[PDB]
């Protein structure tokens, strides 16, 4: 019964920069995997960019060198950092929650999505 | 008497609850060598000489172990030498005559447990009984050393004496069939919950992943353990002996070896497999793929095989002491008899490494979870609950198995058999523990709902 607090998106000339930014409102296990997916028009859910809670990253392979996620340090905020953005990446984002509280399996928390539109 | 039915008033049952059949030579609670049903040997604490008195009652040399044909001849040989005994007597016949076939029945127990003229010792209890006088003669017999000795079967003989009827010894008949009806429902359970899951995992695309391939290896495991080694181990227990034969017998327990052995090692890849993926996610991901994954169930399945069929089929697990040569002979015996090492190796191989590597995985989960990038939530103490059923299922079943079947091989046994398999059974109902346990993902929940369609 946590919430999951989206904001960043809009409108954006091709080759600028956006900031997305999630903040996880409730309780989360210690261990999780706080990320970003998308939605191409068209096209299925993939992921863009996801942090653990261990510091550690993992970005796709057409987002790796231009999109640079990171979190905050005590307030449960994952900031994403889209840098040189194209029309292909024009998409709606989603932000979410891997908690590992289950041990065995994984939670997922979704939310609401943010709309991006990269100006062709 | 057109009496077929289950249980039968009669002094050999009653002899058989009372003292019990045990085939190697045994001591009693005042420390004579018994051997059979409460056949005594002799008071000689020279086991030597009860070697012999045993050699020269049977015809041979039987090395202090006898079989159950012989263990029979026994009891109906004390049974009549107490009955001749007691018609001999000028004290226990005007008393045994004026008895009813239960009370005779108690009579006889008394002569059989501790011989003709001790029993004719007793004047004021045989002159009451011979009055009919039940409850006097149980209050009076309620103050020898009889009843100071052997309390509860002296218990059970004076209520037998008292009432008249069966009552003290009615109440085990109940008990065989009350177990029996839960050795039922473990095998349904088990089976049911097994099948199940491996159909869940099997049928549906969205429960493909490696932890769901690490469950599927261990819902098989416990899936032929509740098709195989359960119901053929509740068919021995049930019916006193083994209608299959010697070879299905260490056929059945290479099943049993085996299935235990794979479930446990592939719950230890579970527990590491969860480490990983929880610790470092992406790192899991890429290397650990679903050829590597299937090569180690293959190696979990190896391992296991190695330390079953391997050793059994080649008669390496053998013991090598009479009793245990006497049952591998024995077509209708299947009990389980081992040496020092093959014990130690299975239960190191099987229980304590998975045991060790599993304790120190989730102790790594604990502790590497509270040094993350981070307020006493509770969804800590959900998963701190979680993996205390994890693990404490698991621990609580298996344990005190492992530890028995370690120390009976130590030591000759002062640990009862009942306990062995009563214990080896508390082990066998994890089988039917886990898929309650490592299936309660929303996708397990989904398909379970799907699956039977509720
Ligand atoms: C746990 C529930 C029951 C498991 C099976 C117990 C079998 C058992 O008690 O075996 C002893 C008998 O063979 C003595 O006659
Ligand atoms: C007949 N019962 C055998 C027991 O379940 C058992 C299972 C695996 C083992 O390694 C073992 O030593 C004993
Ligand atoms: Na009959
Ligand atoms: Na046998």
């Amino acid at each position: 019964q946590v919430q999951l607090q989206e904001s960043g998106g809009g409108l954006v000339q091709a080759g600028g920069s956006l900031r997305l930014s999630c903040a996880a409102s409730g309780s989360i296990f210690a261990l999780n995997i706080m990320g970003w997916y998308r939605q191409a028009p068209g096209k299925q859910r993939e992921l863009v960019a996801a942090i653990h809670s261990g510091g550690t990253t993992n970005y796709a392979n057409s987002v790796k060198g231009r999109f640079t996620i990171s979190r905050d340090n005590a307030a449960n905020t994952v900031y994403l950092q889209m840098n040189s953005l194209k029309p292909e990446d024009t998409a709606v984002y989603y932000c979410n929650v891997k908690d590992f509280g289950a041990i065995i399996y994984d939670y997922d928390y979704w939310g609401q999505g943010t709309q991006v539109t990269v100006s062709s | 008497d057109a009496e077929n039915l289950y249980f039968q008033g009669n002094i050999f049952e009653m002899l058989r609850i009372d003292e019990g059949l045990r085939l190697k030579i045994y001591k009693d609670t005042e420390g004579y060598y018994t051997i059979g049903i409460g056949h005594l040997l002799t008071k000689s604490p020279s086991l030597n000489a009860a070697k012999s008195e045993l050699d020269k009652a049977i015809g041979r040399n039987t090395n202090g172990v006898i079989t159950k044909d012989e263990a029979e001849k026994l009891f109906n040989q004390d049974v009549d030498a107490a009955v001749r005994g007691i018609l001999r007597n000028a004290k226990l016949k005007p008393v045994y005559d004026s008895l009813d076939a239960v009370r005779r029945a108690a009579l006889i127990n008394m002569v059989f447990q501790m011989g003709e003229t001790g029993v004719a010792g007793f004047t004021n209890s045989l002159r009451m009984l011979q009055q009919k006088r039940w409850d006097e003669a149980a209050v009076n017999l309620a103050k020898s050393r009889w009843y100071n000795q052997t309390p509860n079967r002296a218990k059970r003989v004076i209520t037998t004496f008292r009432t008249g009827t069966w009552d003290a010894y009615a109440a085990d008949e109940v008990w065989v069939v009350g177990m029996g009806i839960v050795m039922s429902l473990i095998v349904l359970a088990i089976v049911f919950g097994n099948v199940l899951v491996i159909t869940a995992i099997a049928k549906f695309e969205r429960l493909q992943t490696v932890t769901n391939y690490f469950i599927t290896s261990l819902a098989c495991a416990d899936l032929v353990m509740g098709l195989a080694v359960v119901p053929f181990g509740a068919a021995h227990i049930l019916t006193k002996t083994w209608t299959f034969g010697n070879f299905w017998c260490e056929f059945w327990t290479s099943i049993d070896v085996l299935c235990v052995t794979a479930s446990i090692e592939t719950l230890c890849v579970i527990a590491v497999d969860r480490y990983f993926a929880i610790t470092s996610p992406f790192k899991y991901q890429s290397l650990l793929t679903k050829n590597k994954a299937r090569v180690i169930i293959l190696m979990v399945w190896i391992v296991s095989g190695l330390t079953s069929f391997l050793p059994i089929q080649m008669h390496w697990y053998r013991a090598t002491h009479q009793e245990a040569i006497n049952c591998y002979a024995e077509e209708t015996c299947c009990d389980f008899f081992t040496n020092q090492a093959y014990a130690i190796a299975s239960s190191i191989v099987s229980f304590y490494v998975p045991l060790v590597i599993m304790v120190f995985v989730y102790s790594r989960v604990f502790q590497e979870a509270k040094r993350q990038l981070q307020k006493f939530a509770l969804k800590e103490h959900k998963a701190l609950k979680t993996l205390g059923i994890i693990m404490g299922t698991f621990t609580l079943c298996w344990l005190p198995f492992f530890i028995v079947n370690i120390v009976h091989v130590i030591q000759d046994n002062l640990i009862r058999k009942e306990v062995y398999i009563l214990l080896n059974w508390i082990g066998y109902v994890n089988s039917g523990f886990n898929p309650l346990i490592y299936c309660r993902s929303p996708d397990f929940r989904i398909a379970f709902q799907e699956l039977l369609c509720l």
